């Protein structure tokens, strides 16, 4: 099973091109695509070595750097666009699935604040058409601006089957807290320090774990509570690292409870002590979850990059994740009364409300009906 | 039959010979075709001993029946082959033999139907029985060309690596004998030349008829177009009457069915020895490796 | 013990008597010392025992995950016919393709790894694979088929609950584009995906953590063929194979709402509520009366449900 | 038996160049036509040393390479003058043909896209199939007014050639953008010449099997309407990671579906006993799929690397996805022929070609018979 991702925008490219230079070294690959000296499971992203990636000036960039041989402001203007060359990047995409064995994702990476939010919208709308039974994880970034975000949000609720978040704000201040940066090369390192732990489990084959659909199913339990919050405690036993990730100080974030936790522990920790510290959360209740359905909390370990010390990152589905969705609401309403049918905003608007009515409605013992 | 370069190039020369009945065919003459086929082809760069004694011998119908090839070895080098390996190897030479032919019959075939089309492709009357020609060479041909490489990787390649890795490390003469005597006796083995396999190899003779049986009913459909392709071509660039000749050209019409029975029958006789012969493989362990080369995304078997 | 030692390395690659002086005590030690250092050091460094047992644990207690999700998913449509219609020489041919395009590939003893489809179920098609490994000689001492058979019969109670939430993940992309079944669907998977995780890291590894440790300090091969059959009755006694059979037919509505789900009834999904939650309860019930086989309930629940 | 081979056009004659450059490497020749001191069949290409080559102005820069001691643009001009001289270059091909012991077939090297060369290919094809009846007929055709000129040369291509081998430039320039960093013609050339010179390896180094081009032949093309050909070339280790790269479509040179005939050669020094595990494996994970109707396997074959000059590994298919090249092809002359003496020839070729391709798509049905 492969995964073939796909960078829209100066920012999903910068992302995705920092993405990959932390997987490169991370395996032992040198940037000329070549395989170095110097048991890691390097299928999934790499083709037989080459990534799976479809990008869409930034790219004249990536073209002069040493990793050369790897490979308006409207949301009308990207939607529109996205259509004049329905047949172009389809070609590309099309090509890319029957050459490989058998897929099984589309990681997009793209941020809903230009082009990357008009064109985002009209792919993850066109997957759904053709691709059925395919996977769409989108590793969106969060910032006419509040008009923007929030209709990508439309089809963020109802085609993209997982959706991991990282604004840019709570990012700058860790920026600013623990790294006292005063930019966007450097937030960018912990970004991709994020998505390159998020599948670390995919690339290093333990128990469980060894395919997409295990990471999805496991925390997001209904079609529409499908959003995902990190936590990255190293920037020492397994109850050093498990305590400070449920910190608020720690959460890429800026009644309320969890749904559903999942600790990557990238550790030598000895697997004795798991189950103690897990037993130990459990009485000094540092975290709450739902009342109405069995909710529990889940622990994997791997195995770090011997050719690159105990780390984690903690997948969240957490409700607070609803304030975010209500600073966009509450903007767009004040540009609404500020100033051909302008009906798919007001449409948007509705299905925006429906889900954060599910989330208010999901902290309350009678979530069922 | 490790060379072939030189066996492709003496498998043209006793071509005109062989077809004749053994009756008239005597040893002195196949001797100069012999010789020169080791001039023509690379075997001329070789060692001048080895080739004093490669010769003919004529075992005691027809020309492709009695042909073999001896290498007779005295001296000391024959306490090494005693007598007894030199009737191991003609008794697997008739095995190989056997299957090269099969397979440049079905070349030469395979070659007369691309200059065929050629020829009488202005005939869409006759192209739906031509038709079935075709699908049951290529379901042939990949029977037996599929048969060689299991020659070729799983009996040759295969159990010569563990006699040459026996040798370069054994030592007193002794050990060379027992790593040669038993290489032949996994050959006999590996291939279906046993004693207890004998209702294997009698199966397979089976398939190895009806390719000839092919080859015979080919050219007499193949012919019979050809006459009736030149008549065609004469009765009008003459005189460029005709009521004589619809009569020819309409009964001409009626015997394409006929033939059409004849490939319909022989087709589904054929796939009844064959969905035989795979039942026979399930009896005596590296046999299973043949039964996979056949059945390659289970054309058979349902 | 000394010359036992000296054979098995062998075949592959002064003494006087005195009363009142031990001359010749003292001499067998000085030389049962060495007879045991030549073929400790020959396991180790060239073909690399304890280089011998990791091999059996990736495919028996399934710890590479690379070669299981691939391999079901090439042997799914031929598992599913019933017994005595599948043939051999079908299954092994995809276990071969199953092991080089995975990770598996670099493995010196994958060539060991034979199809044995057993007879009995775990007192049909699916419920009759198991793996098979044959081992040479020396080593037959160790692990031989007394003690290989505990590795085949933990092998399977681990392919079953490994192969119910393959599908009933399965069924989760399917009615994702009538609506109270998602809230069922998250009661199973919360039970299996909870069960995994305490059977996996909690139970097997610990005591495979210990064993290699175990080998570390062996004096003598009646101790280490005391610390693998302790190693394999430790393993058999934490999980449930050793009774709890409400187990067995607690996985039966699991496995079998997963084919209700594969038919597209609202009748049907609360039927199967009232019979899964029941058979769940009987098991914390009986999980909690003993004497770890009580850590278990703090896996089950975590936020205090199920108190009744 | 030897084959001739032929160079037509700038494309056909540059890639000839440089296959005989790299075949002379290959084997102890120096460029002056001689041998080099320093088991290797070389009497099929070479005349005791002379090249079997026809060359038909890049002529003058091959006449002052170091090698010199080794020997319009419209469809119906390339045909006009091709028919033209027909008896001056049919001189040269009579004496070199029968100057042979026993010829075996005609390798014909050229570029379908435009220019003289394709007519002129068309009609020595043509001529070709005409007074030799018992000759094989491969072509090297390169792929690229240019749809007019292409859809002639595949209607002449359809009946005549026996067998084809397709090479498009665009996916040529995508490996070389993506995987050599280029960005020329004489940069592709050398990835052409290379899957060239690994084409014919079997010819060279006797072995088991292949000693001939029927051998070669008559086991992928079934029936003689599905003689069109790709190829794959995956070295840019065991056997099964070599059979596993090769499957992948990124490195297929080319732009339901599934296989026809799959042939494997194999130039390493690979230990020939874990070929058959690779294949068991390959169908056991059922990484690629066959004809329904027919039983089609795949087959494997070795050869030994030239001294004189590691593992690599050449792949020959007959995929039924080529005739979605045709389709384009085809579509721009539709779009051409709405656009703008009988002007019927290519209405018939138009036929012709829709035929094939129909065939083709049927070809993919569990009864394609009938
Ligand atoms: N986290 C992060 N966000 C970025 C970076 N670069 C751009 N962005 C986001 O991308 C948005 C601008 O998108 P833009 O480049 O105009 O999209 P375009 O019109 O398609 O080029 C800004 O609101 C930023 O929040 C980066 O390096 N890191
Ligand atoms: N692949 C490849 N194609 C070439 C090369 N040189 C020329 N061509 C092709 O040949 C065509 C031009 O043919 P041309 O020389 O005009 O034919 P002429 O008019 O008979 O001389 C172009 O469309 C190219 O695609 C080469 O080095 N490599």
């Amino acid at each position: 099973r492969e995964i073939i991702t796909l960078q829209l925008g100066q920012c999903g490219n910068q992302i995705g091109f920092e993405f990959w230079k932390q997987l490169c070294a991370e395996h032992g690959i040198s940037p000329e695509g070549i395989v170095e000296e110097f048991t890691d499971r390097k299928d999934v992203f790499f083709y037989q070595y080459i990534p799976r990636a479809v990008l869409l000036r930034v790219i004249h960039s990536i073209l002069n750097s040493p990793y050369a041989k790897l490979y308006g402001n409207n949301w009308a203007s990207g939607f529109s666009q996205g259509e004049k060359i329905h047949e172009d990047i389809f070609d590309i995409i099309d090509r890319e699935a029957d050459g490989s064995d058998s897929l099984e994702g589309f990681v997009l990476c793209h941020s809903i604040a230009g082009t990357g939010s008009g064109l985002g919208s009209y792919l993850l709308e066109r997957l759904n058409d053709r691709y059925p039974k395919k996977l769409v994880q989108t590793y969106s970034v969060f910032p006419v601006q509040p008009y923007n975000s929030l209709l990508t949000l439309k089809r963020l609720t109802q085609n993209a089957d997982c959706l991991v978040v990282l604004d840019n704000t709570a990012l700058n201040r860790i920026a600013t807290d623990r790294l006292h940066i005063q930019s966007f090369s450097q937030i960018n390192q912990l970004v991709s320090t994020i998505m390159s732990a998020s599948t670390t489990t995919l690339r290093y084959p333990g128990y469980m774990n060894n395919d997409l659909i295990g990471l999805i199913a496991s925390l997001i339990p209904t079609p529409r509570l499908h959003f995902l919050m990190t936590g990255y405690t190293p920037l020492t036993t397994v109850l050093d690292v498990m305590r400070r990730l449920l910190q608020p100080k720690n959460v890429m974030v800026s009644n309320h409870c969890y749904i559903a936790i999942l600790n990557i522990i990238q550790g030598e920790v000895d697997p004795t002590q798991v189950h103690k510290s897990l037993q130990r959360i459990r009485e000094r209740k540092l975290a709450n979850f739902i009342p109405w359905g069995p909710a529990s909390i889940q622990v994997a370990l791997s195995r770090k990059s011997p050719y690159l010390r105990v780390s984690g990152l903690m997948m969240a589905n957490h409700t607070s994740i609803s304030s975010l969705f209500e600073r966009t609401c509450r903007q767009y309403d004040k540009l609404r009364k500020r100033e051909d049918n302008f009906d798919e905003m007001d449409t948007s608007r509705e299905i925006v409300q429906q889900l954060i009515d599910e989330y208010h409605a999901a902290t309350r013992p009678d979530y069922i009906s | 039959l490790g060379q072939g370069d030189f066996i492709r190039h003496l498998m043209d020369l006793l071509k005109p010979e062989l077809v004749r009945p053994a009756t008239t065919l005597y040893q002195h003459n196949l001797t100069g075709i012999l010789e020169t086929a080791v001039r023509a082809t690379n075997a001329q760069f070789d060692s001048p001993e080895i080739l004093r004694r490669l010769d003919v011998r004529l075992l005691e119908d027809t020309g492709w029946d009695v042909f073999s090839l001896d290498y007779h070895v005295d001296g000391p080098i024959a306490t090494v082959f005693t007598r007894e390996c030199m009737s191991h190897y003609l008794r697997v030479f008739n095995f190989l033999w056997r299957a090269k032919r099969m397979e440049y019959i079905l070349t030469d075939i395979r070659k007369g139907h691309m200059c065929n089309a050629k020829l009488l492709r202005n005939m869409p009357e006759f192209s739906g029985v031509l038709h079935q020609c075709h699908i049951l060479a290529s379901e042939m041909v990949h029977f037996i060309h599929q048969m060689q490489y299991y020659i070729t990787f799983e009996v040759l390649e295969c159990s010569w690596d563990e006699l040459w890795n026996k040798v370069q490390q054994a030592q007193d003469l002794d050990h060379i004998i027992a790593a040669h005597e038993v290489f032949l006796d996994t050959i006999i083995s590996r291939c279906l030349l046993d004693s207890d396999s004998r209702a294997l190899l009698n199966q397979l003779r089976a398939v190895f008829d009806q390719i000839i049986e092919l080859q015979n009913a080919q050219d007499a459909i193949y012919r019979a177009a050809l006459e009736e392709l030149q008549r065609r071509l004469q009765f009008e660039e003459k005189k460029k009457e005709e009521e004589e000749e619809n009569k020819r050209i309409g009964e001409f019409k009626e015997s394409i069915p006929k033939m059409c029975s004849q490939l319909r029958i022989l087709t589904h006789f054929y796939q009844g020895i064959v969905q035989q012969f795979l039942v026979l493989l399930t009896t005596d362990e590296s046999l299973r490796f043949l039964s996979f080369r056949l059945d390659f995304n289970e054309h058979y078997k349902a | 013990s000394t010359g036992k030692y000296l054979n098995v390395v062998r075949e592959c690659g002064e003494i006087i008597y005195t009363l009142k002086e031990r001359a010749y005590v003292e001499q067998i030690e000085k030389a049962f010392n060495y007879a045991s250092k030549v073929l400790l050091d020959f396991l180790m460094e060239e073909k690399e025992l304890v280089a011998h047992l990791r091999s059996i644990k990736r495919y028996f207690l399934m710890d590479q995950g690379d070669f299981f999700v691939h391999f079901m998913d090439l042997a799914e449509e031929e598992l599913r016919k019933p017994v005595e219609d599948i043939t051999p020489p079908r299954l092994e041919a995809l276990l071969e393709l199953a092991l080089r395009m995975s990770t598996a590939n670099t493995d010196p003893f994958k060539d060991d790894l034979k199809i044995d489809l057993m007879p009995h179920d775990l007192i049909s098609g699916l419920e009759a694979f198991s793996f098979d490994y044959i081992v040479k000689w020396p080593l037959s001492l160790i692990i031989n088929r007394k003690a290989l058979t505990r590795y085949q019969m933990l092998f399977r109670h681990m392919f079953y609950c490994k192969h119910v939430e393959r599908q009933l993940c399965s069924v989760w992309i399917s009615n994702k584009t009538f609506a109270g079944a998602f809230t069922l669907r998250q009661r199973m998977l919360n039970f299996v995906q909870n069960i995994q995780y305490y059977m996996m890291f909690e139970v097997m590894e610990p005591t495979w953590h210990i064993l290699e440790k175990n080998l570390k300090s062996a004096s003598n091969i009646d101790d280490v063929l005391g610390h693998h059959t302790g190693f394999l009755d430790t393993c058999l006694k934490d999980c449930m194979l050793t009774l709890l059979k409400v187990f067995s037919k607690l996985m039966s509505v699991c496995v079998m709402f997963t084919n209700c789900m594969q038919k597209f009834f609202e009748a049907t999904i609360n039927k199967f509520d009232k019979n899964f939650s029941a058979h769940l309860l009987d098991l914390l019930a009986r999980l909690s009366i003993y004497s770890g086989m009580a850590s278990v309930i703090s896996r089950l629940d975590f936020n205090g449900f199920y108190t009744e």
